[PDB]
């Protein structure tokens, strides 16, 4: 009876932990919105009615979201199929050409400069031997003087062709659900005071990833998934200040953001099917486009912040925040897409602060830019086409992307500037709870149990 | 901040025999490179991780150490290898400790 | 409502005696029986459910017989673990009838 | 506290509101439900069920020996089954039990086996 | 390979402003940030600051913010991505700051952090 | 019984339990583990490499002393030197992943010790059946 | 369909007996009329909305009778 | 023992060898078969005919008299006017290559044989549990 | 080095006797015994290796028992061809020592 025997069990719950591909599956009610308005639309299986979790008891394993994986599968598929999203549009090789551009018909102040230039150009009609003069609007950030006359160029004639984006399609984000195959499965820690590394005592599995609306957004992290009771700060290590910090707070901070300027799509007719959407004339009166938010609850959340970043550097420090320090237009200002709009919002009048350890709204304009060059390739800059009227909307600022700065030689206060840098920062807020676990069945174990021939 | 200490400061031995260098942190829980500079060249890592050897690195370089204190011991000394050594925590330095040929 | 008569209030038995509790109803409940047991001052904790299916947990001792209107728990071999007060619970319809109560010295 | 533990006061005065909470936790799925459900011991009567409701949705089934006199709610989030008894007299003197009314079914077919533990009571004395 | 090419050392005035090169070839130029420290004579090295040239975000060192600046400049041709171009602007020289300067980047390893760099530039000689 | 309610033992849900829990629900575990312009590509190399798993485990077991079985005895004794831990604190306190955690170095021993007594079972019934 | 049949009580074959009796419940005619005079359509028709109650009831015989086998050699 | 040698004796390594030599390796030979940007679309249309073909030799052999074992006898005679060769001849000195262009035009005979008696089988054993 | 002891020198039995050669140990050499058989003037042959498996060639006369330093090798139905000296063979550390040898006649 001491003598025991091996047993084969198959079907042991047990995982290793594992990389693999999970495939994407978006929500059934974007399809009833067809016709390619979005990506994913039409390339995405249908999302199963009951997502369902299943809470475990007395396990434990622990997580870390600074190795993971799966986030840089979401950053290359969102690269890849927003790459997908633009070989039916049109490229603009007859739009790098002379531009006679003047200054925007308004009241001129010499001290200040009009962001609108009225360029007229040289372009081709739909027929090959006839050829038109036809004007539009740019602003200051997509042309760049040549070198009396005055004579422009679009900035991007000496890298690639701009693939002009498709007006029938939209950047608005919708929910997309990252399932894994099966034999896989994915674990979600809920536990409340969690700061993403190390070991969580309450996990639960889960067949599909809860609601992710991806959202593209330097600074000022939009429309994410709000913290559970107070405000959490990550890292992966604290006193290196070249790793960002991740900012997450409780309660949203309601941004709106508009442009007041009443626009006219005009088509040019590039060639045979090739239409060019051109900006028009500017009903009414030339504003800047801008962003607001509250002041109350800005101080209150800032304060908020303050009361839990000193938990990781002693009570007795001062904590001051100072605007972002320089680099590009997108990492220094906080950039974001209202509606298949690229707003480039500068971000001054709320990092402006200091603490002692002891009605009104902030408004603040933008830039707004027409040609991108997302993700920063060598060769593939994006028109985005001009739409129509006063353009507004409603966003919930849910977290910060924070940066130490460099700080030696006896430093007493220790000061937070915002920046964004890599896209991974924004993703790693929504995968910060999964992670991907691969089913191994067939245990063994001894029992007193040897097989009768 | 993080203030890093060197003990010996100037060590004088012979070619041929072992040394260790040893430093202390003010703050624990982190690792440390150790650096090596020859007289007035490049520098170079010897170092990373506080134990892992880095490219073109010979296995008679050895890190060891926890918490604040750390350890850099040298088995079997060349001529070559008598030089500078710095000791780094993410962006602070020590003053450097001078190896010499006794 | 349907009655639920659950005899005897009390039994007396020695150590190891196979005791007999009958639950009796007014209507079809035909396998909806349960059979609770309750310390004194505590808690009733699940013996039977369906009124056959021994329950994952307690013994073989509880077993039970019967059918329709009449059931009876078994008790072999009697414990010194048994002193409670049974009850035989009525889920067929609405509302939750229950037991008398049987106790066990 | 342990589970199904019923809290509250222990004292009611007369044709007033009795109000007991009681400790639930949800399930193992989202896609669980139980029944939570009063049941009072009386030292005159046997075991009477109160009430209870359904975890999944609002309506309360109880017992109309009571004359509809129960509100029978519960709140998921903060472990709360609750009872407010209104009109009590000193008949309503007893020891009260909240239950939890499930099943353990083990594959999506068949039964399997279904579990209706108590948790400990709370005497609860009218006058 | 990895290769770091400094300018050739350059000998200023006080009060000037001194800009330095740093052109980085033999691997990816927009993935690894590039550091910059110092070397002065009695006082060891001291760090500058960082710059990621995918974007161009900065940081800088606390004691010595309003005096230096750092930009890139990126490679754009699809038969040349390997090479950039890193810069530093160091502005209101004094004869304190005459040392020997360095930009370095990190190691490729997976558990290389970003402040153990691996590779090093041949330096250059600043005098005011 | 009106008045019915239900726990929905879901997939993957005896993982902190102790083995002679998780013994009644793995059928269902076993049961789940199977089903489940580029992208398509994606899928379906998710897909069969799910089938590829199955398919190896299906074969791994069937070399052995069981060909579609669940639970399988053979004629190979446990090996003390192994884990040296006895009936009761492996079957009612330790966890899964700890087992898994504590003889995850003589698993490949533990396979061609199976397989080499479940070959010579095989001649031995081939040579059983040789004198009939 | 390989898989479905394989934690009943049948690994590869083809015609499979079990000890989970029939339910006359589900369908209440005998056994000529059954096997003699029913086509299989028909009885596909007749009988598919026990299908599932049948699988849980054979899946729960298996495993009941996986854990007798595996206590019968207990003792031994 | 120190000083331990050893030859590995790998996949497909009995070829020219006798029978009774391979029968005791084809287990591995066995358990190597299954394993192993248009080209993803190529390897993966070889990877599931690489198991299109297991799964056929896994059905073929299951509707015989074995379901997952590698070694079956069942109850049809073997035809002498097959082969007429004996035992000892054919079980020690006939290599497999041999053995397959000696017979390779009764073989679907013999699937055929196999199939009815198994089925026959089939109904006798359902048969015998008629009267229980 | 261990030292490795074979006894008898010779052993005479008619034929069909079983017969026992006993090899054993100074130090621990717990199933790291062979048994060679070796023609006068011929090569040695293996017969047993770990001291108790029969190597795939020879007969099941040859059987091998004992463990540690003890072992005894075995010969039932004694044969023509057994005549040869056997060697008993350690191989558990540096250096490899060898039997005596044992002589059938
Ligand atoms: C963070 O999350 C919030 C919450 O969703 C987002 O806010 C929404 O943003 C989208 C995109 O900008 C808005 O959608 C657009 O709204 C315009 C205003 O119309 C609204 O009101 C009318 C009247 O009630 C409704 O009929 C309409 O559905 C909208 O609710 C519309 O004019 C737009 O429609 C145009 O484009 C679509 C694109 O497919 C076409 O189909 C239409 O025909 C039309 O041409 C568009 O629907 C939405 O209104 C916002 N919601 C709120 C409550 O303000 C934030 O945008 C998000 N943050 C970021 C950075 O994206
Ligand atoms: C269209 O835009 C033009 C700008 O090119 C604008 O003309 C300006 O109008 C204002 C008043 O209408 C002029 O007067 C100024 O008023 C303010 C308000 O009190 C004063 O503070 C200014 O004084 C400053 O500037 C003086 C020099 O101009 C200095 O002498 C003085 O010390 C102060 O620094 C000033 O008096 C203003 O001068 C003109 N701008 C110019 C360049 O002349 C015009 O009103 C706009 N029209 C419409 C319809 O919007
Ligand atoms: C983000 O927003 C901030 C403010 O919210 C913005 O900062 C401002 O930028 C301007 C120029 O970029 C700064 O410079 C001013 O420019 C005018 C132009 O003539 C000067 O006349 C101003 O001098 C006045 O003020 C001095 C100090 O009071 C006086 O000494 C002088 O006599 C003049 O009266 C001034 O130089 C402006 O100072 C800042 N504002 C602040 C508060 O620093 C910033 O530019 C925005 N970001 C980006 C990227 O544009
Ligand atoms: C910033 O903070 C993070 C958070 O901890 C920190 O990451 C950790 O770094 C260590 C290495 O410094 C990683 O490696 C582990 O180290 C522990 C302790 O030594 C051991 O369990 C393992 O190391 C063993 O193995 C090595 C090689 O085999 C031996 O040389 C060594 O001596 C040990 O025996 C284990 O590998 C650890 O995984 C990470 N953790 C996370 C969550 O990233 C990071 O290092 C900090 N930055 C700096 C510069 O210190
Ligand atoms: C962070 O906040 C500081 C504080 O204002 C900003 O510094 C300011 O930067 C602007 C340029 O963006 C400077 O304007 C200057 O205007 C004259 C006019 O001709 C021009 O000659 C200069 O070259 C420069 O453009 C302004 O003086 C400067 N102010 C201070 C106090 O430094 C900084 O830009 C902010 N950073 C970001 C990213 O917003
Ligand atoms: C941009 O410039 C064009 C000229 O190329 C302007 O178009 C002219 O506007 C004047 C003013 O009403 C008219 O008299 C002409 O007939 C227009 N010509 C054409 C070809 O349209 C245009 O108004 C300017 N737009 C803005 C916003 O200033
Ligand atoms: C038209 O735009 C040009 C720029 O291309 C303006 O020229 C300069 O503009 C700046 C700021 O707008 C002023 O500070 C300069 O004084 C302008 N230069 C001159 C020589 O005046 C120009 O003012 C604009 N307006 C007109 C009517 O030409
Ligand atoms: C559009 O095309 C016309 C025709 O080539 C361009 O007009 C010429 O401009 C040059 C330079 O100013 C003159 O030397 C020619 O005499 C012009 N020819 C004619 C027929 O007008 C014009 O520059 C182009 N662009 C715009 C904005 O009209
Ligand atoms: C995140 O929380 C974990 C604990 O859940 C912290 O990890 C421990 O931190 C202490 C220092 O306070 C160390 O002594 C332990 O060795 C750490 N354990 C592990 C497993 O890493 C971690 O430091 C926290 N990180 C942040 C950025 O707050
Ligand atoms: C932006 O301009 C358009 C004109 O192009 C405005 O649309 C007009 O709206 C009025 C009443 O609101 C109607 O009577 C006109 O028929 C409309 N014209 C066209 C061409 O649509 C539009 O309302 C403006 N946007 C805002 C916010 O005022
Ligand atoms: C941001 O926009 C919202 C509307 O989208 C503003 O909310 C309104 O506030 C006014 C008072 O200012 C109320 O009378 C309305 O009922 C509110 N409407 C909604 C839909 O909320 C909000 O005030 C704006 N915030 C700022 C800072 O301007
Ligand atoms: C800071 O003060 C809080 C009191 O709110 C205390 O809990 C905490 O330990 C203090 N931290 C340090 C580093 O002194
Ligand atoms: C920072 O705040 C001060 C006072 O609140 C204000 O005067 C200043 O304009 C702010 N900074 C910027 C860059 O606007
Ligand atoms: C394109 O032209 C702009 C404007 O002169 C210049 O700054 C940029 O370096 C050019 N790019 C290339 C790749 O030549």
């Amino acid at each position: 009876a001491e003598n025991l025997w091996v047993t084969v069990y198959y079907g042991v719950p047990v995982w290793k932990d594992a990389e693999t591909t999970l495939f994407c599956a978006s929500d059934a009610k974007a399809y009833e919105t067809e016709k390619h308005n979005v990506w994913a639309t039409h390339a995405c299986v249908p999302t199963d009615p009951n997502p369902q979790e299943i809470h475990l008891e007395n396990v434990t394993e622990e997580f870390n979201m600074w190795k993971n994986n799966m986030v840089e599968q979401m950053h290359t598929d969102i690269i890849s199929l927003w790459d997908q999203s633009l070989k039916p549009c049109v490229k603009l090789t007859p739009l790098c050409v002379t531009l006679q551009c003047t200054n925007v018909t308004n009241n001129i102040t010499d001290d200040m400069r009009g962001e609108l230039k009225n360029c007229s150009f040289n372009m081709t009609t739909e027929l090959r031997d006839k050829k038109q003069k036809v004007y539009s609007l740019f602003y200051r950030l997509d042309v760049v003087q040549i070198n009396s006359n005055k004579e422009y160029r679009l900035i991007n004639c000496n890298t690639s062709a701009c693939t002009q984006a498709c007006p029938k399609v939209s950047f608005e984000p919708i929910p997309i659900h990252y399932c894994a195959p099966a034999g896989f499965a994915i674990l979600k820690c809920k536990d409340k005071k969690f700061n993403g590394t190390g070991p969580c005592p309450s996990v639960s599995t889960v067949q599909c990833t809860h609601g992710i609306k991806p959202v593209v957004s330097t600074q000022l992290l939009l429309n994410g998934s709000l913290a559970e009771e107070e405000v959490m700060i990550r890292s992966e290590n604290i006193t290196n200040n070249a790793k960002n910090i991740l900012v997450q707070f409780n309660t949203p901070v309601q941004i709106n953001c508009t442009r007041p300027n009443n626009n006219t799509r005009k088509s040019i007719r590039i060639g045979p099917g090739q239409a060019f959407y051109a900006t028009g004339d500017i009903i009414g009166d030339i504003r800047q486009a801008h962003c607001n938010v509250s002041k109350a609850t800005w101080n209150e959340t800032l304060g908020k912040v303050v009361k839990q970043l000193r938990k990781h550097f002693g009570n007795n420090t001062i904590i001051r925040f100072a605007n972002s320090s320089g680099g590009d237009l997108e990492v220094t200002t906080h950039s974001f897409n209202c509606g298949g709009e690229f707003f480039y919002c500068n971000t001054s009048g709320l990092f402006n602060s200091t603490w002692i350890s002891n009605n009104d709204s902030i408004t603040l304009p933008c830039r707004i830019k027409q040609i991108i060059n997302m993700w920063q390739r060598i060769g593939q800059c994006m028109y985005a086409p001009p739409i129509q009227g006063v353009i507004r909307c409603v966003s919930n600022i849910t977290g910060l992307i924070l940066t130490r700065d460099g700080g030696s030689t006896n430093s007493t206060t220790e000061t937070f500037r915002p920046g964004g840098g890599d896209m991974r920062d924004n993703w790693r807020s929504e995968l910060y709870k999964y992670k991907v676990v691969k089913i191994e069945p067939l245990g063994v174990a001894p029992t007193r149990c040897k097989r009768r021939v | 901040e993080i203030v890093l200490t060197q003990s010996p400061g100037i060590l004088s031995l012979s070619p041929g025999e072992t040394a260790t260098l040893f430093c202390k942190a003010s703050q624990g829980g982190n690792a440390m490179t150790w650096y090596q500079k020859r007289r007035g060249q490049v520098p170079r890592l010897l170092i990373y991780d506080t134990s892992r050897r880095a490219s073109g690195v010979p296995d008679r370089f050895v890190g060891s150490g926890s918490g604040t204190d750390f350890f850099l011991t040298i088995n079997k000394l060349d001529r070559e290898d008598f030089a500078v050594y710095y000791c780094q925590q993410f962006e602070f330095f020590g003053l450097g400790s001078e190896l010499e040929v006794h | 409502d349907i009655q639920m008569t659950q005899s005897p209030s009390s039994l007396s038995a020695s150590i190891g005696d196979r005791v007999t509790v009958t639950c009796r109803a007014s209507q079809g409940i035909d396998k909806d029986l349960s059979w609770f047991q309750q310390k004194p001052g505590k808690a009733p904790t699940l013996l039977i459910y369906t009124a056959s299916t021994l329950q994952t947990g307690v013994s073989s001792r509880f077993s039970g017989s019967g059918s329709g209107t009449d059931f009876s728990l078994t008790i072999n071999n009697l414990q010194p673990e048994d002193v409670a007060t049974y009850f035989c619970q009525q889920d067929f319809s609405f509302p939750l009838t229950f037991g008398g109560g049987t106790k066990v010295d | 506290q342990v589970q199904l533990q019923v809290s509250g006061p222990g004292v009611v005065r007369p044709s007033e509101t009795l109000s007991l909470t009681c400790e639930v936790s949800s399930g193992s799925t989202s896609r669980d439900f139980f029944y939570w459900s009063w049941v009072r011991q009386t030292p005159g009567k046997g075991l009477e069920w109160i009430g209870g409701m359904y975890s999944n949705s609002e309506e309360t089934n109880h017992n109309p020996s009571l004359k509809s006199r129960v509100i029978i709610s519960k709140d998921t989030s903060k472990n709360e089954f609750s009872l407010r008894l209104t009109s009590v007299t000193a008949a309503d003197t007893a020891v009260y039990f909240c239950s939890s009314r499930a099943k353990i079914y083990y594959s999506a077919s068949y039964s399997g086996g279904r579990i209706d533990v108590w948790g400990p009571g709370l005497l609860v004395t009218v006058s | 390979q990895v290769q770091l090419v400094q300018s050739g050392a350059v000998i200023k005035t006080p009060g000037s402003s001194v800009k330095i090169s740093c052109r980085a070839s033999g691997y990816n130029f927009r993935d690894y940030s590039i550091h910059w420290v110092r070397l002065i004579p009695d006082k060891g090295f001291e760090w500058i600051g960082w710059i990621k040239p995918l974007w161009g975000a900065v940081s800088y060192a606390r004691q010595l913010q309003g005096r230096v600046s750092m930009t890139r400049q990126l490679s754009q041709d699809p038969d040349d991505p390997d090479w950039g171009v890193a810069y530093m602007e160091f502005s209101g020289l004094t004869p304190a700051d005459t040392a020997e300067y360095f930009c370095v980047r990190r190691g490729s390893c997976d558990y290389c952090g970003d402040f153990p760099w691996q590779y090093w530039g041949q330096g250059t000689v600043v005098v005011v | 019984a009106v008045g019915i309610g239900a726990v929905f033992l879901g997939f993957l849900g005896a993982a902190g339990s102790t083995m002679g829990a998780a013994s009644m629900t793995l059928t269902v575990q076993a049961r789940n583990l199977l089903s489940g312009t580029v992208w398509g590509i994606k899928q379906l190399q998710a897909r069969v490499l799910a089938v590829e798993r199955y398919l190896r485990d299906q074969q791994l077991l069937g070399i052995w002393g069981c060909s579609g079985k669940l639970i399988c005895c053979t004629n190979v004794p446990w090996n003390s030197s192994w884990s040296n831990r006895n009936l009761s604190e492996i079957w009612d306190n330790m966890t899964w992943l700890q087992w898994d955690k504590e003889i995850s170095n003589y698993t490949q021993i533990i396979y061609g010790l199976l397989e080499e007594s479940q070959n010579q079972q095989e001649k031995n019934e081939q040579d059983l059946l040789a004198l009939d």
